């Protein structure tokens, strides 16, 4: 159901961790976190983060990983090992894969699991504000209040940006 | 419902456009470093950390509505100053070029 | 803070989102906002050693409206006694 | 814990204003300035009590006076208003600026027959004071009592006896 | 609590034993590095959306931020080690035994 | 107070004496290291930079 | 590196540590553990060699990986209590994973692996302020949220640093390998002490970052990493051997010298707590360390050692080196104890 | 020409928000009768279904203190049909 | 004149920083000095975005009025001649 669309992405939030945290090419790890990235943005644009999801997609996606992919074009690989051709990658993706469905299975026919911690399984949906009926968006105020709270914030911020281009200079000099 | 119906339909559309394209009727019977520039790398990172920046700038529409209008212009230009800074830094240290 | 500068020279560098009852944006309440406001201020100025019994009803019931562990328990239990009695006939939702 | 209370569904029953949200639209800077005493005393009851519960009478007042409000454009302008919250209602953002000749004519109408006035740029966002006989609440968050504080130290700074008494040093 | 929590909180357990099992590319390392700030991006974004803890929200962001900003270093010095042996294979980092 | 090295209380208690045994212990760690300054710079020891 | 460039990345460290010293928040915190990182990295590479690479790499991903588990202990805390102050943790997991976090950050074992080996692997002025200024950061946070931290976590984390420490000293050669384990064994007796008396733990880091800072300082002077290079000192400059000699007997807790005196009175305050094998242990395994610093001052000041014959060249041209402070230092690092009441000043 | 539209388009959005602010007491009222309805009628099915389930209460709290506390979604939808519930959750999220 | 001579080099030169720098030194400057500036602010807080909550009446507020319309409170006939 409908209902259970977070739920629902965040199971594949997870397969697409074990996707490349078994750790096959760099670029097929590189290619499981992209699609973790999408569908953690998914998460986040059903809780009312429409700003917080696209920096996902800008930020995260099109700026973070698209450098992890070009630095392994240029330094780890070129060519790919074929997918899961080692028995560590597939035993580690199939080990996640298991705990995953077994996690899976039993909160859908309790409503409820406990893995190590009690969680609920009636549906993220339950746990939601219920009246909601101002003329703007309250994420967007919070962010757009880092210019007028946030002074600190935005000097700290500013200086370490700047000193990461300072020292990354530094570094690749030799 | 709409945008991811239509997201799967272009995305759906497009793996459909990509296969027939594979497939016709053709009628017959019978992991090292590349040696690229290093300058390559920091144009990436360069364009990374910038991005980062930019991150920080999209809230300034919404932000000139507030009411501390002072302290948000001067933080909002001394985020773009910090950023031509930077550009200074990385030209005047020849990083730049690409000689 | 180690040292605490803030207070010494009157200057709020990140108190203002330490909190979610603080001042917000175009007075935007937070959720739990009256329950971290009564919790706060029942242990204000006594010390956690104190505060961790004497105000241990606030802190429960701020819990309780953070993480809605009770609630989903006992909505939990109706959804349980009806789609059981909807299997044994007795009962009947209305329309 | 306790029962929550409840009121019956009975004494939530009223006569709502079901009208659409472009008709509440066009009406609503003239209902502004027509209804704003019992609106304004509910108002005041809710972020005072911060109880649904506690205003559910002055809540039905409020639909009282819409409900007048409405059976009184219904009873002299009903032509007037009609062209113009159908102009509002055709824009997907219901802007006024699209439909002054139609709100003039509506102002006119209730201006020249009910002696009402739109009220200008601001007043509606004042914030206004109103006279209640609701006393004003005295724990609205039902707070326990606070934890006495500790004991405050009060005295004359003097020197520690016999310096630091740490071990063998006698200053 | 919530399912998607214990989901989120899995796929940070996943990138943190990811990490922790080193193979041989030290770009696979930063990518599970990378995984875990993605998961913590996601909890903490749930959680001050879900409380409409308002001026938390820009908080996710400053994590985004400093992180890629932690993320460059980490592909600066791996591009270093990269030029130094010809990959970035970690048992090549092994003079300081 | 909060971060301060001397709050406005400690006025009320006698200062320490300028013959302190303690402070002149402090003042003899002080010329100690003026000897051990000229040690290392090969200067004479006892004479060099009495200004030091 | 530019001298400019080298003095503002150098700003850039300290105000990431001031910053989490200040500050009240916890994203404040995170942000400058992250600052502090990001400009350290520099200094370890300024030398540009494979081994300066290999020691920032293997830095970088500790210290990466420990920020990440801060910042899931802030996020954990922030659901279970929903706000950022700094202080006690309201959350037993959140409790762990930030004090296994500052345990990484801090070097102590079992996560101690890279404390050797990237020392080992920078300059020795680089190795200077990754073991000094960098453990303030850390400790600082330690001292806010001991409240909280589970007693057995932190008693076996120090209890592991001191042996650890001890043992793995005594197989050095290396100056720099020889000072890293005793950095671990240090950070144990910092951190028993927290659960009780976090005052003394002040005390223990500002003692023991005053006679690592001589060491280090000393051994910058003569442009000695080894400790065959430090045995032809004698023939060099005799003054030196007396200082080192002096410093590495206070770094071993010897009385009447300043460094006898946190060992002195941490151990009563775990007494007074009614702890008495725990103290008795960590003293008689602290004389691990004692044995390989009496092992250095007989290779530098008790005896002397063979020299070469090119070494008349050095007579006759004076030390350069700035040494800023030595004299200073290495008088506090040995002549304090009839000073010891003054520990009050950090209370 | 933009200093002069944008002021006016401002003047248009005051306009527009003190629509809003005349019409919010009706609206505020006619929420608060529609949540205590749903919270009534949840009431009377609870009532029924946990009639006689060993040691429970009907209705009771699981706060401490007895202030009003707003609802949250599985209180009100907690028993009612699928669509409603995603049109009250998801709705406004997915209407874009 | 050492200023005037070293302008004209530049913009000879690099017209294209000149311009940059004149452009980013104007965006600095200008707020300080333009008489318009005050009414920005006054325009942000004059929109109400939440709910003007109803005062109390004791008694002794003459200068809050009793309704929208009543010339007590705040203007904006500034905004509409503005
Ligand atoms: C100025 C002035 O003109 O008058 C000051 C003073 C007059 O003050 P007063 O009020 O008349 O009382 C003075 C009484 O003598 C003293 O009156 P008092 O009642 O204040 O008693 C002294 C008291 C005051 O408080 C102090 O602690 C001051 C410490 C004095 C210096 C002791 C360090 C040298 C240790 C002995 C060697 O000392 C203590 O309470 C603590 C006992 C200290 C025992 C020493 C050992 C403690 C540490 C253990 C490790 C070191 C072992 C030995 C090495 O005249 C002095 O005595 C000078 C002070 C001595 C220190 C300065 C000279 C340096 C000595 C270098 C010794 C070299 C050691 C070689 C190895
Ligand atoms: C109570 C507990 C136990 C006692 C705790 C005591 C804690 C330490 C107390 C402070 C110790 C400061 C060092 C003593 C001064 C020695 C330096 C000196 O006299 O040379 C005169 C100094 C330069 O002499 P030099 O021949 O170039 O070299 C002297 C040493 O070799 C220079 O050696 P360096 O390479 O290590 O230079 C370090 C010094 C840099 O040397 C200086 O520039 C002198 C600064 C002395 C500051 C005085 C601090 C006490 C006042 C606190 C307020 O750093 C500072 O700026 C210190 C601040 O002349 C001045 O600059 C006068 C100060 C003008 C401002
Ligand atoms: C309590 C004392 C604590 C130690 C005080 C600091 C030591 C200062 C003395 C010193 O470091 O210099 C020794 C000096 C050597 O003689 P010199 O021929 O002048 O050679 C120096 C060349 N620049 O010797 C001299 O000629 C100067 C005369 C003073 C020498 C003092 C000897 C110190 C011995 C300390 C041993 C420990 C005491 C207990
Ligand atoms: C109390 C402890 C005082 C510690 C003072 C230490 C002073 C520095 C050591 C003195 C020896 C000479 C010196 O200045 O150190 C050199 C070093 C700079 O590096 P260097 O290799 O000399 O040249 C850089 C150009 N590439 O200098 C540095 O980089 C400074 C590194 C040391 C700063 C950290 C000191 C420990 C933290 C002090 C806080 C105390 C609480
Ligand atoms: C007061 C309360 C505090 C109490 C605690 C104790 C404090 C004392 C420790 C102070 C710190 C150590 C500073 C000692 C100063 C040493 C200076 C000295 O005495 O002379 C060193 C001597 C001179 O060498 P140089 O100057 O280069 O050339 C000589 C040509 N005339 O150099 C040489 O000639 C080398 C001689 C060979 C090496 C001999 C080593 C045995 C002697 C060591 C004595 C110092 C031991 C310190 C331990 C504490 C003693 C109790
Ligand atoms: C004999 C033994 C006694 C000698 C002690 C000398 C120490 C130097 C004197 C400083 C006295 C002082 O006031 O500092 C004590 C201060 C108190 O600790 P705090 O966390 O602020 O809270 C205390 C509440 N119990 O805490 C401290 O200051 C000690 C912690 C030192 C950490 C060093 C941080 C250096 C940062 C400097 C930034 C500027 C760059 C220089
Ligand atoms: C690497 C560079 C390091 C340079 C460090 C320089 C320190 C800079 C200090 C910045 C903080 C100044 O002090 C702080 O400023 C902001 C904005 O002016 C003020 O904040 C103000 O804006 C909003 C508006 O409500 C709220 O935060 C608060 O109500 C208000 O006071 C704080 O009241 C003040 O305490
Ligand atoms: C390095 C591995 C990193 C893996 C990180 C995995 C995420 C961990 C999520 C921890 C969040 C849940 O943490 C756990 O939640 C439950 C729910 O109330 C708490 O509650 C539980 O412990 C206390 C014990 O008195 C009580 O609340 C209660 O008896 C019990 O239910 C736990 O005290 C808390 O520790
Ligand atoms: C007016 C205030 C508005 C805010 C502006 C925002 C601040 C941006 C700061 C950028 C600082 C750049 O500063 C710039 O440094 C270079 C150093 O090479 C100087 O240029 C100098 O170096 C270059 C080398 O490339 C030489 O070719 C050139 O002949 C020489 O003049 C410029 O004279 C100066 O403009
Ligand atoms: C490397 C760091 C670089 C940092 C650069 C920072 C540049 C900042 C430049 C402008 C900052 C302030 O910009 C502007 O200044 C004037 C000075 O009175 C302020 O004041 C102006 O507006 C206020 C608002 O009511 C009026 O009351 C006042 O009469 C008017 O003079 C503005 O409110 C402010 O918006």
């Amino acid at each position: 159901m409908m209902l259970y669309i977070v739920f629902i992405l965040s199971v594949i939030f997870v397969m697409g961790f074990v996707g490349f945290s078994s750790k096959p090419s760099p670029i097929y790890g590189g290619l499981g976190l992209i699609v973790s990235g999408g569908v953690g943005c998914g998460i986040v644009l059903n809780f009312g983060g429409s700003f917080l999801g696209l920096m996902v997609f800008l930020i995260y996606l099109g700026g973070m990983m698209v450098v992890f992919g070009y630095t392994t074009a240029m330094a780890t690989e070129q060519y790919p090992e074929i997918w899961l051709s080692n028995k560590a990658v597939l035993g580690a993706f199939v080990t996640g894969l298991l705990m995953e469905f077994f996690m899976v299975y039993y909160v859908l026919k309790d409503k409820e699991v406990e893995v190590v911690f009690e969680f609920n399984g009636l549906g993220d949906w339950v746990i939601y504000d219920t009246g909601d009926s101002g003329f703007f968006s309250e994420e967007a105020m919070g962010i757009a209040a880092l210019y007028s709270y946030g002074t600190w914030l935005v000097i700290v911020t500013g200086w370490s940006l700047l000193i990461g281009v300072v020292v990354i200079m530094e570094i690749t000099r030799g | 419902m709409n945008l991811m119906l239509a997201l799967l339909t272009n995305f759906t559309l497009a793996t459909l456009l990509v296969i027939i394209a594979f497939w016709l009727p053709q009628l017959n019977v019978y992991s090292a470093r590349l040696p690229f520039s290093m300058k390559f790398f920091l144009v990436a990172i360069t364009f990374l950390l910038f991005d980062l920046e930019i991150a920080l700038l999209l809230p300034l529409p919404w932000a000139s509505q507030t009411a501390n209008l002072n302290t948000m212009l001067t933080m909002a230009l001394f985020l773009i100053i910090l950023l031509a800074v930077s550009l200074a830094y990385e030209w005047t240290q020849k990083g730049l070029e690409w000689t | 803070p180690f040292f605490d500068v803030q207070k010494r020279l009157g200057v709020d560098l990140d108190r203002w989102m330490t909190i979610q009852s603080a001042e917000q944006p175009h007075k935007i309440p937070s959720r739990c906002h009256a329950f971290e406001k009564e919790w706060i201020e029942c242990a204000h100025g006594i010390g956690s050693i104190r505060a961790e019994k004497e105000c241990k009803i606030e802190f429960e019931d701020f819990r309780e409206c953070l993480l809605r562990q009770k609630t989903m328990k006992r909505l939990h239990a109706i959804r349980r006694q009806r789609e059981k009695l909807i299997k044994e006939g007795k009962y009947t939702p209305p329309p | 814990p306790g029962i929550v209370e409840l009121p019956s569904l009975e004494d939530l029953k009223v006569q709502e204003v079901k009208v659409s949200s472009s008709v509440l639209k066009a009406a609503a800077h003239h209902y502004g300035a027509q209804c704003d005493k019992p609106n304004k005393e509910f108002m005041l009851c809710r972020w005072e009590e911060k109880d649904p519960r506690r205003c559910l009478e002055e809540g039905k007042l409020v639909n009282q006076c819409a409900l007048e409000f409405f059976r009184q454009i219904k009873r002299h302008c009903a032509e007037p208003f009609t062209e113009y919250w159908t102009c509002i209602d055709y824009s997907g953002l219901q802007l006024f600026r699209r439909c002054r000749k139609q709100q003039a004519q509506f102002d006119e109408c209730v201006l020249d027959k009910l002696g009402w006035v739109r009220p200008d740029l601001g007043d509606l966002s004042k914030v206004t004071k109103v006279k209640t006989d609701r006393p004003l609440p005295e724990n609205p968050y039902h707070s326990r009592a606070r934890p006495e504080p500790n004991p405050e130290v009060e005295g004359d700074l003097k020197p520690a006896r016999h310096g630091s008494r740490l071990f063998f040093w006698t200053m | 609590m919530s399912m998607v929590y214990m989901n989120i909180m899995m796929a940070f357990t996943v990138s943190l034993v990811g990490l922790l099992m080193y193979r041989s590319h030290l770009m696979s390392s930063l990518l599970c590095l990378e995984g875990m700030m993605l998961s913590l991006f996601v909890m903490a974004a749930l959680t001050i959306l879900n409380s409409h803890f308002t001026l938390a929200s820009m908080m996710p962001i400053i994590l985004l931020v400093f992180a890629a900003c932690e993320a460059a270093l980490g592909l600066s010095l791996l591009v270093m080690v990269s030029n130094t042996y010809g990959t970035d294979y970690v048992q090549n980092l092994n003079l300081l035994q | 107070a909060t971060f301060q090295f001397l709050p406005d209380e400690a006025r009320s208690l006698p200062p320490p004496k300028l013959t302190d045994p303690r402070l002149a212990f402090v003042g003899f760690l002080g010329y100690c290291s003026g000897l051990i300054d000229n040690a290392i710079r090969r200067r004479p020891v006892l004479l060099a930079g009495l200004h030091r | 590196m530019n001298p400019i460039i080298f003095i503002i990345i150098l700003l850039t460290i300290m105000l990431g540590t001031i910053i989490v010293m200040i500050s009240s928040h916890w994203l404040l915190v995170w942000i400058g553990f992250e600052m502090n990182m990001l400009a350290i990295i520099p200094i370890m590479m300024k030398n540009h060699n494979p081994r300066a690479t290999e020691a920032s790499t293997k830095y970088f991903l500790t210290q990466s990986t420990a920020s990440m588990l801060l910042m899931m202990a802030v996020i954990i805390n922030l659901m279970f209590s929903g706000q950022w102050t700094v202080m006690k943790l309201f959350n037993p997991m959140a409790s762990m994973l930030m004090t296994m976090a500052l345990a990484m950050k801090l070097g102590m074992a079992p996560f101690h692996f890279w404390v050797p080996e990237v020392t080992q692997g920078i300059p020795l002025s680089s190795g200077l302020i990754l073991l000094t200024w960098q453990k303030l950061a850390p400790m600082s946070v330690l001292y806010q949220i001991f409240p909280s931290i589970n007693l057995n976590l932190i008693l076996t984390l120090s209890v592991l640093s001191i042996l650890i420490g001890g043992w793995g000293g005594l197989n050095q050669t290396q100056l720099r390998k020889i000072m890293a384990y005793s950095s671990i064994a240090h950070m144990g007796w910092m951190t028993a002490v927290l659960p009780y008396n976090p005052t003394m733990t002040l005390l223990n880091l500002i003692i023991y970052i005053i006679m690592t800072s001589t060491m280090f300082t000393m051994f910058m002077a003569n442009s000695t990493t080894t400790t065959l290079s430090l045995s032809h000192t004698w023939n060099k400059t005799p003054i030196m051997t007396v200082l080192i000699l002096a410093t590495l007997l206070s770094m071993g807790g010897l009385p009447p010298l300043s460094g006898f005196m946190p060992k002195w009175m941490i151990i009563q305050e775990m007494t007074k707590n009614n702890s008495i094998i725990l103290p008795t242990f960590m003293a008689i395994t602290a004389l691990l360390n004692l044995y390989f610093y009496m092992r250095l001052t007989y290779s530098t000041t008790l005896t002397m050692f063979p020299s070469t014959n090119n070494m008349k060249m050095k007579w006759q041209f004076p030390l350069m080196k700035k040494m800023t402070f030595l004299p200073t230092m290495v008088v506090l690092s040995t002549m304090m104890l009839p000073l010891t009441p003054m520990l009050s000043v950090l209370e | 020409s933009m200093m002069k539209w944008n002021r006016e388009r401002r003047r248009l959005q005051i306009e527009d928000f003190e629509a809003r602010i005349a019409l919010m007491p009706l609206l505020q009222a006619e929420k608060d009768r529609r949540v205590l309805q749903m919270l009534r009628e949840n009431l009377e099915e609870e009532a029924t279904v946990m009639k006689d389930v060993p040691g429970w209460k009907v209705g009771e709290s699981v706060f401490h203190t007895t202030r009003w506390v707003t609802p949250m979604m599985g209180e009100l939808y907690g028993l009612r049909a699928s669509e409603e519930v995603l049109s009250a959750t998801y709705g406004f999220i997915w209407y874009t | 004149e050492r200023v005037a001579a070293f302008l004209k080099n530049v913009w000879a030169k690099e017209p294209v920083l000149v311009a940059s720098f004149a452009i980013a030194g104007l965006a600095v400057i200008l707020p300080t000095l333009s008489p318009y500036t005050k009414y920005s602010l006054m325009i942000n807080r004059a929109t109400p975005y939440n709910y003007p909550v109803p005062l109390r009446d004791d008694g002794n507020m003459p200068d809050v009025p009793s309704h929208p319309q009543d010339p007590q409170g705040p203007s904006l006939e500034w905004l509409k001649r503005l």
